RNA sequence: UAAGGUGAUAUGAACCGUUAUAACCGGCGAUUUCCGAAUGGGGAAACCCAGUGUGUUUCGACACACUAUCAUUAACUGAAUCCAUAGGUUAAUGAGGCGAACCGGGGGAACUGAAACAUCUAAGUACCCCGAGGAAAAGAAAUCAACCGAGAUUCCCCCAGUAGCGGCGAGCGAACGGGGAGCAGCCCAGAGCCUGAAUCAGUGUGUGUGUUAGUGGAAGCGUCUGGAAAGGCGCGCGAUACAGGGUGACAGCCCCGUACACAAAAAUGCACAUGCUGUGAGCUCGAUGAGUAGGGCGGGACACGUGGUAUCCUGUCUGAAUAUGGGGGGACCAUCCUCCAAGGCUAAAUACUCCUGACUGACCGAUAGUGAACCAGUACCGUGAGGGAAAGGCGAAAAGAAC
RNA sequence: AGGACCGAACCGACUAAUGUUGAAAAAUUAGCGGAUGACUUGUGGCUGGGGGUGAAAGGCCAAUCAAACCGGGAGAUAGCU
RNA sequence: CGAAGGUGUGCUGUGAGGCAUGCUGGAGGUAUCAGAAGUGCGAAUGCUGACAUAAGUAACGAUAAAGCGGGUGAAAAGCCCGCUCGCCGGAAGACCAAGGGUUCCUGUCCAACGUUAAUCGGGGCAGGGUGAGUCGACCCCUAAGGCGAGGCCGAAAGGCGUAGUCGAUGGGAAACAGGUUAAUAUUCCUGUACUUGGUGUUACUGCGAAGGGGGGACGGAGAAGGCUAUGUUGGCCGGGCG
RNA sequence: UACGGUGCUGAAGCAACAAAUGCCCUGCUUCCAGGAAAAGCCUCUAAGCAUCAGGUAACAUCAAAUCGUACCCCAAACCG
């Protein structure tokens, strides 16, 4: 048959800063 | 309900003002008493949630009148 | 066929409602197995317990 | 009293298989499939009636129907009822 | 409908203009089948059951309607068909020379 | 970890389904915008 | 109407049918499971449990019908209570729910603009709620006007961005008057006496018209190109039809049509012709809407923000005259002019399109046009409200590639 | 006997290392605290956004909280990019 | 006797451009002069689709562990079978509820899925499969609580609440052992049971409630006694003399 | 014998000891922080019903409906 398993990306949840910040 | 139950008054609304006309939403409530009514025809008491303009037109009229009037208007009075 | 269906009595279309009935009994029963080609004879049967039916539901009561 | 024609309307079939034609063999129980809103007390009226076989009890359960994909678009099959209708000690029915 | 299931036709454009038969079947979206002309040769892949051997078979394929008309026969040519009442009872007739079918 | 949603059907229908919805104001017009909508399902149950 | 059909992907077996009980289409009926206002009680919507009455019963039980709540009235009753009263028992008579926009009413913001912000603006806008109709509201002067005069309401164009209102800022913004669309006026405030005539509402027989199936419907050939001609070439004909859509390449003359001319047993919207049932016009005399108009206080609507503020509505206290009387004429007073509130009803012009048809597009042609040319509010995501896609094209005909 | 003791279930989360586009949008390993109580947990109910609840950190309220999410006002506004 | 469009060339214009033609395409295009614009893209961390790059690089997801022969096929490290080896053994074993919804079993295929191969599979396809008086729901009874006829209250919506009526995670009658299926079993079959109701027959007489009462009907910790599940040892029966 | 299987037969089938968190236990001792509700079920009668109905010890006979019963269920199938 012809299934077509190739549904969109959705990747990108979030994020945070999290980062030593020069302040 | 606040509703007089002879003359039909209802809240109704308006802005109090301030003396800096500052505008802001209020109700004027009528002034409401549950009193208990003297007929006789039905010799009898009935209440009614009246108001005092209701109470000084059932003065004016006569009670019994009233009563024609509201249970031609429908209600439980 | 329903002009003759009109033509029967009451009890009569009742029993013939009834025999129609077992005649699409059989035929199911036969269907179900590898024992029919000739496969109209259900449609058949279907469309005249209908119009039995509805032969009785216009005389009783009208 | 059950109606003649309900009793005509609830049995649909015979059911075809190894577990079937065993239970037919081994302990007189013919197999049916019923209709959807059929009950225990329909059916062994039913099965006395129709076939005239003497029945001691029949036993029900409701098969689900599996869910198929035709072609692409997914679907239902629709779900019955199986039947094991016993009969009598030393009673023969087809 | 005018062209109906029994009548010879002449058709009047495709790959046999001239040719004519009789008529097998009229479908639905109107492709009258012909006896035998517009012929397509439709390669059979086989079947183990159902009894069909499997070659190329030169059957009939279809023409569409608006391509045939009644042979009037009696002058050789093609000629539309028109309708008239006759009885209570709608027929059809000619138009060159007026006879009724 | 323990994810936020536990699934139990008691609580879906008792708090999502068709009477759940119903019984209110509010949700009245929760169903008569999803059949304006056209829906397939209209709620859980 | 009918020679072909048994809906679509979808071929197949099985059939039915060719003069009219095959099929197709329209009218009227009958069936109309279960959930849903659900309405017999319940509830995790599409399930469980009933009771009463009527039947039949091979006593195993099945079948049918009924049973919500309130509003109204009718009878039965019926407490502390003496009559009585609430209450309760049935009975009928209605409502309930959905539905896009438009309408009227009850409530009612904020971002924003003011180059900040508080008066104001945004706006009585969005939104919530109630009620009714195909329209709704308003509506027959206690209105204007200006010493002339007009004689309901609504809507459009002007007057006019004028006169005004305005931390006189931002902005808000009439009316008088004039041109048009359309124009319809009546009743209870009550008695005698004509005593059934105008009248409208409801129920019907007949005509005509329209809708829901439909029918007829003109007129072309030979040749070269080509796979095929509707193309080129020459030669004809129709036209109250050359609007359009197909057809193997661009067809008035191949097909379906349109122009025109007809057709409906049945339901039917309407103009009515008009019967029936309620209904009374008509005359005279009288009556002239009270806790009301006004007033104090606090608010709101008029363009009008308390300002010198008219006029309208009322939350509260008060409170007359009543036709020689009263309201208004933009504070207020006196003459004049005009009109008669405190009880109703009323067609039209006007607003709108979830729909049902016909027709048009200096509208889009698959990242456009609705989100959706397709089996889309679908897949899918979200507990849930909700969010929400992609995805058209072989050919002319499957002739879809025998071997 | 006890908000007693040492310690597995069970609740946690103190230190270190590993991972950190990992096996995992907070975990594994080795140790660690409580472990008859102000414990812990199953199942159902309740409190709704200036509101809840809080042995109180502005914490938690569906991987989001100095005021959730979804729709609407709405193409808010933007002397800014 | 070949339109748009696509790809090449040659000419020409001050430039945006224009014309002619060869190939591909297979049905539309439009002079001239005017008219109206959704009218010109290279940039907006622009939007959607496609394809690069890092790159055939990191990784292949528990440091419980594999090895050999035989079968199957075109193809065996992973499948089936056998022999060894290892790991869990208060679990990495068994039975369930919640939850999911045919994944369970057979036959067939390996396109896609499996982080690789695959004859394998919880993948595709066709067929099969769940049997209840006693298990559990449904039912009777209530808790926290929900809806709540009347009623009270509230601009409207509605809020609260009595009668009631729902609401289990609790209370309430009754089945165990053995055997079979590829797939069910306290359900099927064999053996032995037990419970609540109708009906009817025999004997006997105070029965009846929307009521009164008893009971149902209840904490934490601990301690002892009796036992049982269950194991160990002997005996007994059968097998064995390495 | 289809190497998968499948049918008939089939002896012993006791005793001692240890022993649970499970049972007696919804018990007993003890503490204070003072430990669900209603129906089943037993019983008393008012209404009334008057030897009619009913009740209860049997005895026979009929019923027990509908729905879930596959599979995973500390997981490759639920939530990630
Ligand atoms: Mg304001
Ligand atoms: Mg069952
Ligand atoms: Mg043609
Ligand atoms: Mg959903
Ligand atoms: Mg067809
Ligand atoms: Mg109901
Ligand atoms: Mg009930
Ligand atoms: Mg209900
Ligand atoms: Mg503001
Ligand atoms: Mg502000
Ligand atoms: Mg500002
Ligand atoms: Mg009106
Ligand atoms: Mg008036
Ligand atoms: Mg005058
Ligand atoms: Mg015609
Ligand atoms: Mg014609
Ligand atoms: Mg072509
Ligand atoms: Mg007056
Ligand atoms: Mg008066
Ligand atoms: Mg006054
Ligand atoms: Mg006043
Ligand atoms: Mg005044
Ligand atoms: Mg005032
Ligand atoms: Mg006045
Ligand atoms: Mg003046
Ligand atoms: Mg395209
Ligand atoms: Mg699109
Ligand atoms: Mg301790
Ligand atoms: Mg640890
Ligand atoms: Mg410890
Ligand atoms: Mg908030
Ligand atoms: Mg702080
Ligand atoms: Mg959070
Ligand atoms: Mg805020
Ligand atoms: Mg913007
Ligand atoms: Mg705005
Ligand atoms: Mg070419
Ligand atoms: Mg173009
Ligand atoms: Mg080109
Ligand atoms: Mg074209
Ligand atoms: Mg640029
Ligand atoms: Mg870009
Ligand atoms: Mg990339
Ligand atoms: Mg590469
Ligand atoms: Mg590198
Ligand atoms: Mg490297
Ligand atoms: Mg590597
Ligand atoms: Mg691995
Ligand atoms: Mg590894
Ligand atoms: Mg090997
Ligand atoms: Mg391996
Ligand atoms: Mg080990
Ligand atoms: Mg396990
Ligand atoms: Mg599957
Ligand atoms: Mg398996
Ligand atoms: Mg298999
Ligand atoms: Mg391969
Ligand atoms: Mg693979
Ligand atoms: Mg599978
Ligand atoms: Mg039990
Ligand atoms: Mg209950
Ligand atoms: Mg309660
Ligand atoms: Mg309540
Ligand atoms: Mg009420
Ligand atoms: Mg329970
Ligand atoms: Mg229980
Ligand atoms: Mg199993
Ligand atoms: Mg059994
Ligand atoms: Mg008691
Ligand atoms: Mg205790
Ligand atoms: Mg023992
Ligand atoms: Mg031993
Ligand atoms: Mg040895
Ligand atoms: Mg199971």
């Amino acid at each position: 048959a012809a299934a077509a398993a190739a549904a969109a990306a959705a990747a990108a949840a979030a994020a945070a800063a999290a980062a030593a910040a020069a302040a | 309900s606040r509703v007089c139950q002879v003359t039909g008054k209802r809240p109704v609304t308006g802005n109090n003002r301030s003396h800096a006309l500052n505008a802001t939403k209020r109700r004027f409530l009528p002034n409401l008493h549950s009193h208990r009514f003297w007929v006789e025809s039905e010799k009898r008491f009935v209440t009614l949630r009246v108001s005092a303009k209701g109470m000084r037109v059932i003065d004016k009229k006569g009670i019994d009148t009233v009563l024609a009037e509201l249970r031609a208007r429908g209600e439980k009075y | 066929k329903a002009k003759e269906l009109r033509e029967k009595s009451v009890e009569e279309l009742n029993t013939e409602l009834l025999n129609l009935l077992r005649e699409q009994f059989n035929l199911r029963m036969q269907a179900a197995s590898g024992q029919l080609q000739q496969s109209h004879l259900l449609k058949q049967v279907r469309r005249d317990v209908a119009r039995v039916k509805t032969l009785l539901n216009e005389k009783a009561g009208a | 009293m059950i109606r003649e024609e309900r009793l005509l309307k609830v049995l649909r079939a015979p059911h075809v298989s190894e577990k079937a034609s065993t239970a037919m063999e081994k302990s007189n129980t013919i197999v049916l499939k019923v209709a959807k809103d059929a009950t225990k007390a329909e059916i062994k009226a039913a099965v006395q009636k129709l076939f005239e076989v003497e029945v001691e009890v029949v036993n029900t359960l409701v098969v689900k129907g599996k869910v198929k994909r035709h072609g692409q678009r997914i679907g239902r099959r629709s779900d019955w009822k199986k039947a094991y209708v016993t009969l009598k000690e030393g009673q023969n029915l087809d | 409908a005018k062209i109906r299931r029994d009548d010879e036709v002449i058709v009047l454009t495709g790959k046999d203009k001239g040719k004519r038969g009789k008529v097998k079947n009229v479908l639905s979206s109107g492709k009258v089948i012909v006896e035998g002309i517009n012929l397509v040769k439709k390669h059979q892949k086989p079947v183990p059951a159902l009894n069909q051997p499997g070659g190329i078979v030169e059957k009939e394929a279809a023409i569409q309607v608006s391509n045939v008309a009644i042979f009037n026969a009696a002058t050789g040519k093609a000629d539309r068909v028109g309708f008239r009442f006759e009885d209570g009872k709608k027929v059809r007739f000619f138009k060159s020379n007026s006879e009724t079918i | 970890m323990k994810r936020t949603f536990q699934p139990s059907v008691l609580k879906r229908n008792r708090s999502h389904g068709f009477r759940a919805r119903m019984a209110t104001k509010n949700g009245r017009q929760v169903l008569a915008r999803r059949r304006a909508k056209g829906r397939a399902r209209l709620t859980v149950s």
